[PDB]
RNA sequence: GGGUAGGUGGUAAGAACCUCAGAUCCGGAGAUUUCCGAAUGGAGCAAUCCGGUAGUUGGAAACAGCUAUCAUUAAUUGAUGAAUAAAUAGUCAAUUAAAGCAAUACGUGGUGAAGUGAAACAUCUCAGUAGCCACAGGAAAAGAAAACGAAUGUGAUUCCGUGUGUAGUGGCGAGCGAAAGCGGAACAGGCCAAACUUAUCAUUAGAUAGGGGUUGUAGGGCUUGCAAUGUGGACUUGAAAACGAUAGAAGAAGCUGUUGGAAAGCAGCGCGCAAAAGGGUGAUAGCCCCGUAUUUGAAAUUGUUUUCAUACCUAGCGAGAUCCCUGAGUAGCUCGGAAAACGUUAUUUUGAGUGAAUCUGCCCAGACCAUUGGGUAAGCCUAAAUACUAAUUAGUGACCGAUA
RNA sequence: UGAGUAACGCUUGGGAGUGAGAAUCUCCCAAACCGAUUGACUAAGGUUUCCUGGACCAGGGUCGUCCUUCCAGGGUUAGUCUGGACCUAAGCUGAGGCUGAAAAGCGUAGGCGAUGGACAACAGGUUAAUAUUCCUGUACUUACAGUUAGACUGAUGGAGUG
RNA sequence: GUUAAUCUAGCUGUAACCAGUACCGAGAACGAACACACGUAGUCAAGGAGAGGAUCCUAAGGUUAGCGAGUGAACUAUAGC
């Protein structure tokens, strides 16, 4: 399955920007990019404030249910008894 | 061909050692002779056949 | 979207199917030829569903071939033949005046 | 009667020039490998007007694009005019 | 079946759509699969032209739609059938089979040179090579001693090392080069003809189908007994088990600072390891991601092995008795050639001719004879060691890095 | 380097216009050569080279707004024309067959093979591009069915003609 | 064939298949590597004088030979004497 899925919150690690969250719009898993709403904003000068894909390595997921809104790492090992694969953080417990 | 049809002997390949022993090739063709033969439901055929398979069929006494 | 015409009766009323997307198919092209065409999308999904038709009439021993068993035209058509008739009787007439 | 010799009818200004007539010269391409009698059956049974006169032509493939370092053919297709009676039209 | 949330093959945006009632995608199984092409209804200048027959629909009919079928050869079967009475050839019909391609690689067989060296050249050599042709196979070929050979000897074939550049062969020139013996890889030997006998053939069988027998310390048949019900297959059917092959799933560990456009660099303080292979990530990341070690996963097709029952085949030891059988245009021999390391020589082979013996037999131990000893031809088959890699999967390289 | 050298591979003048750019493009007037041909119809051959609109990187032995160059769109219509569905010549192919180490070679019945034979359409008009094809006018030929009148029809073979 | 076919003739009605059809056809579209003075079947083939398709000028019709402009020396070629 994939760590990234289009429609929840992420950040970005590494990079000139920092700390960015932002909803994720698009996927191109053949070639590893993903669209950021509100980020990385590539001026083009057409013959406009258009955003660029950024790289799914610099993104990482960002958790809400926490107290301490940190970074960390996923799992998908956890199978509901009455359900299908999900997402769940590796220092913590919470689903997505 | 020139070879029988009672067997598939057909011909053999040699030298030809003349004096002072150079080589050339020349066949060695068998002798075929069309002497008849009579099968055993009557159907009297005419053949060409071998001299040595005429003389394995005469004693045979397969005509 | 294929087990769903399985259920269907599926060895006669399927010809008829056939020949009426067959029909749309036609005329989906020929306005193709021309503008107003605002669904291109519909030739894929009927060649789709054409191909999907055929293959549940293939798994049978069928065909969906001999499986079977114009207001004014008519007019014009006549029209065109008393000319003709007109025509030829005065061709006549003047070929037998000249004798 | 598959109708799968009717292709596409072609809109071209000889095609026009040839409408505004009185016998309504329609025209199409058709496929290759069909004949005069297939293409009137097939237009008898798609619309129902029975035919005065077919007429067919093929045109050969020629180079096309000329030298753009990936030149192509072009098609071979076959068109049939179908003429109709004098006091009759039809739209396509 | 797996797997999810994006997808509509690349130069590619857009538009118009599909998609979380499970798409796209990946694996297995399928169907469709125009024309040419071995091309095969007939032609033809390949991808075109012209058909016949039997159905079916429309038409009043030619005809037109929709299907099916029609090459040749060989074998089998049936019908028909002349010169001529029968009978044969021939004719027609029905069933089965290849008929082609390539893996520029291996195998066997048929045929088969020159250029070159000999310091020229014909004997030789190159070389039974190259090429052409036929036949295939997953390998093929060979193969169960009428053997090697010198012995109180081994005991199918095949491949490797040695023997060895030896014995030998050679215008004794250039050159060529074993067979034994030994050490190893592998290991399985079976089955017909023949007498004898059963049945059936105008039983003139001289033929067909059964049982019996398959050979060298000769065996088998013939008469009369004894002992056995088994071990084994190069072996039939299923059932069961196991390990796989063709998609996958889980799969650990890090922050700060500085240089900097960007840190993953470097420094400080930590952590994981059955995972420090790799690739990507804005500069060189064990802890950012995909993966990796490790553990697991098959609805369907398919491979291998094991077990069970199950066909088919396979079974030892005595006594009598001039009884019979043991592969004939065959072995030898003559004249020409050839293979064997031999350039014609015992051994093997054959184009022409000639042509035996039958266990007190026949052949052999590099002319030939005798003694001694060895082995039983003129019938068939057989896996393993063996040769190769166009193809699939994984991987490797003191292999190349855009004149390579 | 040879070197900005030989060569640029059968001919003009002018007016007007376009255009940024004019000897070379368009129009106009002359002029000069061809005129048993540089004139018109076509076979084979080429395969879009044809027409309209646009462009002047590259090709044009110079220039270019222009080209047989490039881009975009368009254009060939047959019962009677040329060929096949008809016929054979030289020749090819060839069931059986004969012959040959193998491949193959020769050849019979058959089957192909026009450069020839038989076979029904003419004048005019029409578009930028087609015209015995499209259109108008006039005809002709062959099959097929029905109907009417008459008549006995006659081949896969024979004969004449061809 | 005869309890009829088949043919001839007329009338009514139906049908007539496949491939080529553009353009050039040559001192610029073909064969000559070329916008190369070369070669390429057939057909139409006007007037004057002329036997004539010979020759000269022309008719129908077509072209501006895809580098020019100057000077008019040597020298070269082709003409004229
Ligand atoms: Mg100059
Ligand atoms: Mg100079
Ligand atoms: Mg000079
Ligand atoms: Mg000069
Ligand atoms: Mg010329
Ligand atoms: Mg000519
Ligand atoms: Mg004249
Ligand atoms: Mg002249």
């Amino acid at each position: 399955m994939q760590r990234i899925k289009k429609g929840d919150k992420v950040v970005v690690i590494t990079g000139k920007n920092k700390g960015g969250s932002g909803i994720v719009l698009k996927i191109m898993p053949a070639r590893q990019q993903a669209i950021v709403e509100g980020l990385n904003k590539v001026t083009r000068h057409k013959k406009v404030q258009q955003e660029a894909p950024i790289f799914l390595s610099k993104l990482a997921l960002f958790d809400q249910k926490a107290k301490q809104q940190t970074i960390g790492k996923i799992k998908y090992v956890m199978d509901p008894k009455t359900n299908k694969k999900t997402r769940v953080f590796k220092k913590s417990n919470n689903t997505l | 061909a020139k070879k029988d049809q009672l067997t598939l002997r057909g011909p053999l390949y040699g030298n030809n050692r003349s004096h002072s022993k150079t080589i050339t090739r020349r066949k060695w063709n068998v002798n075929l002779q069309p002497c008849k033969v009579k099968t055993a439901d009557g159907k009297t055929t005419r053949i060409l056949v071998s001299t040595r398979t005429l003389r394995t069929l005469k004693k045979h006494n397969r005509l | 979207t294929v087990a769903k015409e399985l259920r269907q009766k599926s060895s006669e009323e399927l010809v008829k199917l056939v020949i009426k997307l067959k029909g749309e198919l036609l005329e989906y092209r020929f306005k193709l030829a021309h503008g107003e065409l605002d669904k291109p999308h519909l030739i894929n999904q009927t060649r789709r569903l054409l191909a999907t038709i055929l293959t549940i009439l293939t798994e049978r021993k069928l065909n969906w071939q001999e499986e079977q068993a114009n207001e004014a035209a008519v007019n014009a058509w006549k029209q065109h033949l008393e000319a003709n008739k007109a025509k030829l009787l005065k061709s006549r007439a003047k070929r037998e005046d000249a004798s | 009667d598959v109708t799968n010799v009717l292709l596409k009818p072609v809109l071209t200004e000889k095609v026009y020039f040839n409408q505004m007539g009185e016998t309504k010269k329609y025209v199409f391409v058709v496929n290759p490998k069909a004949s005069k009698t297939r293409v009137k059956l097939a237009f008898e049974l798609v619309y129902g007007i029975k035919p005065l006169k077919v007429n067919t032509l093929i045109r050969k493939p020629t180079t096309i694009r000329g030298g753009s370092r990936f030149p192509g053919l072009s098609k071979l297709e076959k068109l049939a005019v179908i003429t109709l009676p004098k006091g009759i039209a039809i739209s396509v």
